[PDB]
């Protein structure tokens, strides 16, 4: 190089280009790979990432791992990203997305240090990557008899399967019988707000309970809140958003008066305006009152002396749930409180949990949302088994949307594998070389799955591979019994938009990586 | 904690940044000296980092006092140096083509031809090249003056003694035939031993001339001396004439009254015994080395002896060439035949405020001194550093008597006649040799462009003029930027010097370009 | 002895930190050199088998794409003349839409043979006419070089052939599907009137579901939620309201004065009463569909639960404008009901989930419209960010075929067909002005050299084919990037064309950037400052 006086860009720009720069983007997307490699299995284990602020996180899923990881290589945050997708549009393969993309940018590394051209092999992802969305679709098993013990079953099969591989995986088929339950009593959108989720700590897993209702913890109780019974039996709920307060009419309103006698007349007639909307809420006939805004020590003295029950600032999801299961209508005007806008539930309850105190709405027939209560030892044990339940309700839904499914365990990888392999077969030889390069890189879910369970995986490989030539396409991994099985028929089942929009993300964030020839970091501004 | 499988301190560069890098050093080290090629070149002022100054246009002086840091550049100040050992001229000229070469070689690697083909194109048109110099070559009668001081002044036309060109050039050529030796059957010629330069400052530049002999800046030991003697026989020594410490440990026990005196009385014996062997051969002057003691001039003085003491080796060696006088170690061993006749005045005159020894009317001396007068001392060093150009040139052309025509026409002759034999190449390798074989147009391009004329209109007629059949002696003059025959202005220059100009420039051109990757800030490890 | 000192005169008088170059050698070379890097940092992005380039500007904003333009925005460039030539290119990428790395490349080569005109003796001023001389040939050469025509702008096969070459440049893997998307977007828009506008068409990115699974739609969709309890409406009579939804207040100052307990009981009651008034008056109407651009008052929200009115609310300006142009409603100043002619329709309005986030769909189901929308689906968010550059690019070779319906064979034939015909030219022209046309001339080959670099090939063998080709008489001949060794086939057939509005919008631009660096002999930097941006750009 020369000094060049007056140079082009601005000083301190490093610039990377050519083969060197493209291994060294693979062996970052490597690296990435092997921060999620072994919590990937029934045989997974969690990670702990301590923040700047102490706080840890201890989690088995690969998008919350590394969303939590600081990546700032440019070509490893493609990883994060195409697991960040996968999260949001299925919610299950968070782990299995970066260890393909991962392991097909290994697979091509040596065809890329010996100069071929990238766009070959962007040419041969591509074509694999449609051949094997194509052989899934094809291959996928589905039920064409929208039976509903048969469709429950189902259900509960995914969501187990989807489940062990958690900490809860010892309750799976409990937590996904429960979690079939909630999903299956949503209305038409599934929508996850609908599915409240209360982290109570202490008590077993197995005190965790999903409430055909709406629970929520108590707020902030004013004085005379313990004269109100906490039990009633056909109550109607009114759900208000009103402020029950002793309070200035408006911001701006201001009184002049000029005699004492306006005076008082003002001072009673604030006492009567909350003293009317108090009494247009009691000839309603309702025994329980949520309000999203505060309520007075008044209100509340008043309510207890008509052996009624009040709860304000109650969170506004709190309260659409509420309104979704009693099945009323959150009123901001107490003028017309009408029998149509009143909830009705038959047994509304405030019990304790664990040393707080909830309101329970149960008996609710047309219910429409669900709540659950989880139980634990640890605010990231809860949080974790949080997660595990959202993995679960997103793959139920899903499964909800189309029941199509295809045996784990790697099983669809192989017998995608062998496909591929058999396809490129039949090729001139260039692309040959690339798409069995493909093949074999499908191979690693199960290769990691005997891995972190501790087998031999070329024993189960050559084995999964021999079953899969000779006959069988639903066998997989058994990790019990240390050997292979048919996947299928041990209900290892997985909706096939898992692996297919895995192996589609996948597939584009390699292309993407292996496109890319240069990379050109800018100095940073304002470093102080 | 941070591994480093390299030291820290260690960076490498590789790839098209290296050859690119490479190439544009090179061309910068080219466009330094550019402007110090032709007779109508411009000087320049060098600063030492010792304090003194450097005022030259030649070539190599410029790219020696200058301290670069890419090996690029480095590589290029070597190349200087080299052919300014070689053969003493055409290093501003084996500059310009090494980067004209590098120039034209970077724009085929900017596409995808890889620096082998280049490399091997390179090395068919330097033995083209060779073949065609070879080819318009013609000989000269060593035995004429006149030819010989036409080849000494078109060597010196482009240099600041131009102006006194007659007096420089019979200077230059009577030294270097006076130095020529051949003795056991070898023949040599030996300018940097003998034939020194002396520059004292003052005087005037046309009382600068080559003496039948030697001069010394050295005094007679003692003022009763003769200064001026006619026809000396002059004893050249290597041994002090004072007694001395033997080399072993010899420690004296004296007991006796007598023996002190008796030991400082056989110093002075064994001085006059030197003495006396000395005198056996009845010479004039005497010449050592090394110190002559006081009592030892009193006994040379006695017999009428000059003599001077303190003489450097080289010196010496010189003296004894000039007066055909033998060195001798030891007086007692003193032959006939290693006293030195032949000198023809020796003489003791004060220049300035300082004594100086003439010896300096020898009849055939095989050594010589050039004594310079000058307005300063940088004036005498640029004056030197011409007259050892103009020396050189006469050395190449006695040892090989053949020449080639200059002002550029030896450039444009052979790269027609290498681009007549691209044509046949029929090849992928066709288009390195015709760049390389164009890039010789870069001297008679620098030429008119120093000149100040038109370069293109100058150049497509000189082209058009080396595409007739009897041109190959065109060229450039340097003086009026016009277009002559060079047998007519006749600034012929030694093949030699042409041939390693051509030799080194795609050497060098084929040593970088053989380059592309770069490591450095690794320790020394000696 | 031992220190050289300033000059005299300007050199002493000169500022601390500024900095002076003046002559050929130390500006004019200067200049190209740093021009030929910025090209050279650009070329190997060029063609269908251009590379992405990850690029970091000084926010840790990542940057992947292959569009000249955007790099060069990305790129913190300091050198004053690739400052002008990136200025050029901006101005290229503004006019028409595309061809910004051709500027580039023609700036750099001709800047190149510039120097080495200048280095074999020409002046600066002869190099400048000649090339403007060669601009001029080129210029009336062009027109002579189009080979077929739009001929028609409301098909859709034939419009998606026509844009695919736009968007083979960048994603070169999948271009048809990009096309159909971008021509059923394109004839969407662009009614009977000549008209066509840019900004119809809408790019909304939804994260997830592989670029493959995108869609175009006719109609807007907007990334929220629904304020109101209804979430779909099937006939939607959408009133678009740009007063936040909530009583009108005096712009003076408000403040309630009560004097009497009776107002004081009242005032909140006739408030109530009055709003529901207004929102009855409104549902009269039949809007069942409200959408405002401020913020929405409790009462209003539940009155409008009350009377089954959908509610979505628009924060920005922009969206407002361009939801009223696509239902072809007017903004209400005030919250009056919305007579007949003001009331949009749109066929359906409803709540939707894709992917992760949620939407707001106002959909029509007739192929027309004042506004389409186009949602890309992908893995990534820069994925996504390219799918929408190559959509930019579509977009604008279409406005510039509804412009211009003339084209020009693509990948080099019209740039080596114009070099031979200015070779030509230049052949018989007297004087020192032949060296810079044939140079001129000379300069288009960078174009098909670059393409056979990215490629792959040995660029001297493809030219070289081209110029055998041309030279006996196909002048739709061009580089095949289909094929290992250097080939060449007819690129009419192979539908590969140019806009020729492009072609001549870059070759102006182009040459005008050369000789404008040219034109430069002096240079006087002021010391650099650190300044807070200039107060131009914010
Ligand atoms: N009972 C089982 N036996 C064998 N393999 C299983 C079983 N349950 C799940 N798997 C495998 O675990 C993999 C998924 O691991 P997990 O961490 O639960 O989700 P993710 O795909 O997000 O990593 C799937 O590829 C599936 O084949
Ligand atoms: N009177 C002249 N007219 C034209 N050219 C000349 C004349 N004298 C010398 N030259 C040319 O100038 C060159 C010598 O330049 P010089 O400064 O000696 O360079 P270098 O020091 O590298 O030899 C020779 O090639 C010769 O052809
Ligand atoms: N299929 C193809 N084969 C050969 N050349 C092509 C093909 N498609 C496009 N090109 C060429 O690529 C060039 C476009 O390069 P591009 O990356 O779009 O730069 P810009 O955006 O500045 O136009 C066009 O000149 C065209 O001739
Ligand atoms: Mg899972
Ligand atoms: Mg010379
Ligand atoms: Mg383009």
């Amino acid at each position: 190089m020369m000094p060049t006086p007056v140079i082009l860009l601005k000083e301190g720009t490093d610039s990377s280009q050519g083969i060197p720069q493209l291994v060294s983007n693979i062996s970052a997307c490597q690296v990435i790979a092997e921060a999620v490699r072994t919590t990937l299995g029934p045989r997974g284990m969690d990670k702990l990432i301590v923040d700047g602020r102490g706080k840890a996180t201890i989690s088995n899923d690969g998008a919350t791992i590394l969303k939590l990881l600081d990546v700032v290589h440019p070509a490893a945050k493609t990883l994060v990203d195409i697991a960040k997708s996968q999260d949001a549009e299925v919610g299950d393969g968070t782990t299995s997305v970066t260890l393909l993309a991962a392991e097909f940018l290994k697979q091509v590394k040596p065809y890329v240090e010996e100069g071929l051209h990238p766009q070959i092999i962007i040419r041969a992802f591509r074509t694999a990557t449609q051949l094997a969305v194509n052989k899934i679709k094809e291959i996928a098993v589905t039920v064409k008899k929208a039976d509903k013990v048969e469709q429950r079953k189902l259900l509960e099969k995914c969501a187990m399967t989807a489940l062990s591989s958690k900490l809860i995986s010892q309750q799976k088929a409990f937590f996904a019988k429960m979690v079939v339950d909630a999903v299956m009593m949503l209305d038409d959108l599934l929508q996850l707000k609908m599915i409240g989720i209360k982290k109570v700590q202490g008590g077993a897993l197995e005190d965790s309970q999903l409430v055909a209702g709406v629970a929520f913890k108590k707020t902030f109780s004013y004085a005379g809140f313990e004269m109100q019974p906490k039990k009633y039996h056909n109550p109607k709920i009114a759900l208000l958003n009103v402020e029950l307060e002793l309070k200035a009419e408006k911001d701006n309103a201001e009184i002049r008066v000029h005699t004492v006698e306006d005076y008082q007349a003002i001072v009673d007639a604030e006492w009567n305006i909350l003293y009317d909307k108090l009494e247009k809420i009691h000839h309603s006939g309702a025994k329980v009152v949520l309000s999203k805004l505060p309520i007075g020590d008044v209100a509340t003295q008043y309510f207890a002396d008509r052996d009624m029950f009040c709860a304000g600032r109650v969170p506004e999801e709190d309260l659409k749930r509420t309104m979704m299961a009693c099945g009323g209508s959150i009123q901001t005007s107490v003028n017309a409180l009408s029998a149509d806008v009143l909830g009705r539930c038959q047994v509304f309850e405030e019990t304790q949990i664990g040393g707080e105190r909830y309101n329970f709405f149960t008996g609710c027939p047309k219910a429409k949302t669900c709540t659950f209560i989880l139980r634990g030892g640890a605010e990231q044990f809860m949080e974790e088994t949080e997660r595990s339940l959202h993995d679960a309700i997103m793959i139920v839904r899903r499964a909800i949307k189309n029941d199509s499914v295809v045996a784990g365990g790697g099983a669809i990888e192989m017998e995608l594998s062998k496909y591929l392999r058999d396809y490129s077969r039949t090729i001139p030889g260039k692309q040959q070389l690339l798409i069995g390069a493909y093949a074999k890189a499908l191979e690693i879910i199960p290769r990691q799955l005997c891995d972190n369970a501790g087998f031999d995986a070329t024993n189960i490989l050559n084995k999964l591979r021999a079953r899969h030539a000779q006959g069988g396409t639903w066998y997989g991994v058994d990790i019990n019994n240390e050997d292979i099985a048919d996947n299928f028929e041990a209900f290892v089942w997985e909706p096939a938009m898992v692996r297919i929009n895995a192996l589609t993300a996948a597939s584009e964030a390699a292309c993407l990586i292996v496109s890319v020839d240069e990379t050109i970091k800018n100095p940073r501004s304002t470093v102080d | 904690r941070p591994v480093l499988v390299l030291s820290q301190n260690t960076k490498r560069e590789s790839g098209r940044k290296v050859q690119s890098g490479n190439i544009n050093a090179a061309k910068t080290i080219a466009d330094i000296i550019r402007t110090c090629l032709g007779p109508k070149s411009m000087m320049k002022m060098l600063l030492d980092p010792m304090g003194g100054i450097v005022m030259t246009n030649d070539g190599n002086a410029i790219l020696r006092e200058i301290q670069v840091q890419h090996p690029a550049a480095k590589s290029m100040i070597e190349i200087s140096r080299t052919q300014d050992e070689e053969v003493g001229d055409g290093t501003t000229s084996v500059i310009i083509l090494a980067g004209e070469m590098l120039s034209v070689a970077e724009h085929f690697l900017e596409q995808q031809m890889h620096p082998t083909v280049v490399i091997s194109a390179y090395r068919k048109a330097l033995d083209d090249m060779i073949s065609t110099l070879k080819k318009i070559s013609i000989p000269v009668d060593i035995s004429d003056s006149d030819m010989m001081l036409n080849i000494i002044n078109s060597s010196i036309t482009t240099k600041a003694i131009s102006r006194w060109s007659s007096l420089a050039c019979n200077i230059a050529l009577d030294a270097v035939k006076m130095v020529q030796f051949e003795e056991n059957g070898r023949k040599e010629i030996d300018i940097k031993k003998y034939a020194r330069v002396e520059k004292i400052p003052g005087g005037i530049i046309e009382d600068s001339c080559v003496l039948r002999g030697v001069m010394i800046n050295k005094d007679v030991t003692h003022p009763r001396m003769r200064r001026y003697i006619k026809n000396p026989r002059i004893v050249l020594l290597d041994s002090s004439l004072e007694y001395k410490k033997g080399e072993s440990q010899t420690d004296i026990e004296i007991t006796r009254e007598e023996d002190f005196t008796r030991i400082l009385q056989m110093e002075e014996e064994y001085i006059q015994q030197l003495c006396e062997d000395i005198i056996q051969l009845k010479p004039d002057v005497v010449i050592t080395e090394k110190g002559i003691s006081d009592l030892a001039q009193h006994y040379l003085m006695r017999a009428n002896i000059t003599a001077i003491r303190r003489v450097r080796k080289t010196d010496n060696n010189r003296i004894a060439r000039a007066c055909g006088a033998r060195i001798v170690s030891r007086p007692e061993e003193l032959r006939e035949d290693d006293v030195g006749t032949g000198a023809g005045l020796l003489e003791i005159k004060k220049i300035g405020d300082e004594y100086f020894t003439f010896i300096t009317d020898c009849k055939d001396p095989k050594a010589c001194t050039i004594l310079l007068r000058g307005a300063s001392k940088e004036i005498l060093s640029e004056v030197e550093r011409n007259l050892q150009d103009a020396m050189q040139v006469c050395r190449n052309v006695l040892l090989d008597p053949q020449l080639v025509p200059g002002g550029g026409a030896s450039e444009m002759a052979v790269a027609h006649a290498l681009t007549e034999k691209s044509k046949a190449m029929t090849g992928v390798e066709q288009w390195p040799y015709r760049a390389v074989a164009q890039a010789l147009e870069v001297i008679p391009r620098t030429l008119i462009q120093n000149c100040g004329a038109s370069t293109i209109r100058l150049l497509t007629s000189l082209r058009a003029k080396h595409t007739q059949e009897n041109c190959e002696t065109w060229g450039v003059n340097g003086e009026t930027g016009t277009l002559v025959d060079m047998k007519e202005l006749g600034i012929w220059e030694p093949l030699a010097v042409k041939l390693q100009t051509y030799k080194t420039a795609v050497e060098t051109a084929v040593l970088l370009l053989r380059i592309d990757d770069i490591v450095s800030g690794h320790k020394k490890k000696g | 002895a031992l220190h050289v000192p300033k000059a005299p005169g300007f050199a002493q008088m000169l500022k601390e930190g500024a900095k002076h170059f003046s002559g050929l050698e130390e500006a004019v070379y200067r200049n190209i050199q740093a021009c030929k890097e910025l090209a050279q940092t650009t070329r190997t992005a060029y063609g269908p088998n251009g590379m992405n380039k990850m690029v970091i500007n000084h926010l840790e904003k990542l940057f992947v794409t292959n569009d000249a333009a955007t790099i060069l925005r990305e790129l913190e460039v300091q050198h004053p003349a690739a400052k002008m030539i990136v200025m050029a290119s901006h101005m290229q990428e503004q006019e028409v839409g595309d061809g910004t790395n051709f500027v580039l490349v023609f700036a750099g080569a001709l800047l190149e043979l510039a120097e080495e005109l200048l280095r074999i003796g020409l002046s600066v001023s002869e190099v400048i006419e000649g090339y403007e001389i060669a601009c001029r040939k080129a210029h009336e050469i062009l027109p002579n070089l189009v080979c077929c025509s739009a001929k028609n702008l409301r098909d859709i096969d034939e419009v998606s052939s026509l844009l695919r070459t736009s968007i083979m440049s960048k994603q070169y893997g999948n271009e048809v599907f990009l096309a159909k998307l971008i021509a059923q977007a394109c004839v969407s828009i662009f009614p009977d009137s000549g008209h066509f506008n840019v900004d119809n068409i809408r790019v909304c990115k939804i994260l997830g579901s592989g670029i493959s699974s995108s869609s175009v739609l006719h109609g807007m969709v907007f990334k929220k939620e629904t304020e109101g309890d209804v979430t779909s409406v099937k006939d939607a009579k959408i009133a678009v309201y740009s007063c936040p939804f909530d009583g009108m207040i005096t712009e003076t100052k408000g403040t309630v004065l009560i004097k009497t307990a009776e107002e004081l009981m009242n005032f909140s009651k006739g408030e109530e009463n009055l709003m529901d008034a207004q929102v009855k008056a409104i549902a009269d109407t039949g809007a069942n569909v409200v959408v405002t651009g401020g913020k929405v008052a409790d009462m209003a929200l539940h009155y409008a639960n009350k009377y089954n009115i959908m509610l979505v609310r628009l924060n920005s300006k922009w969206d407002l404008r361009r939801l009223c142009k696509t239902v072809g409603a007017t903004a209400l100043p005030r919250l009056t009901p919305p007579v007949l002619e003001e009331m949009g329709h749109c066929d359906s309005v409803y709540l939707s989930e894709v992917g992760d986030t949620q939407v707001v769909v106002f959909k029509h189901e007739k192929e027309d419209g004042a506004i389409s929308t186009i949602v890309l689906r992908g893995s990534t968010d820069n994925l996504m960010d390219d799918i929408e550059r190559a959509v930019d690019d579509g977009v604008n070779t279409f406005k510039v075929l509804t412009r211009d319906k003339r084209l020009v064979p693509g990948g080099g034939a019209t740039e080596i067909e114009l070099a031979k015909q200015i070779t030509s030219y230049g052949e018989t022209c007297p004087g020192l002005e032949q060296y810079a046309i044939k140079k001129f001339a000379e300069a288009f080959e960078a174009i098909p050299r670059a393409l056979a670099e990215n490629s792959g090939v040995k660029a001297n063998e493809v030219i070289s084919k081209l110029y055998a080709v041309h030279q006996e008489g196909n002048k739709n001949v061009g580089l095949d990037i289909e094929a290992e060794v250097p080939a060449v086939k007819d690129m009419l057939e192979a539908g590969i064309l140019d806009t020729y509005l492009g072609k001549y919008w870059a070759i102006k631009l182009a040459t005008n950037a050369a000789v404008t660096v040219l034109r430069v002999d002096q240079i006087i930097m002021a010391k650099p400052a650190g300044g807070p941006k200039p107060p131009s750009g914010k």
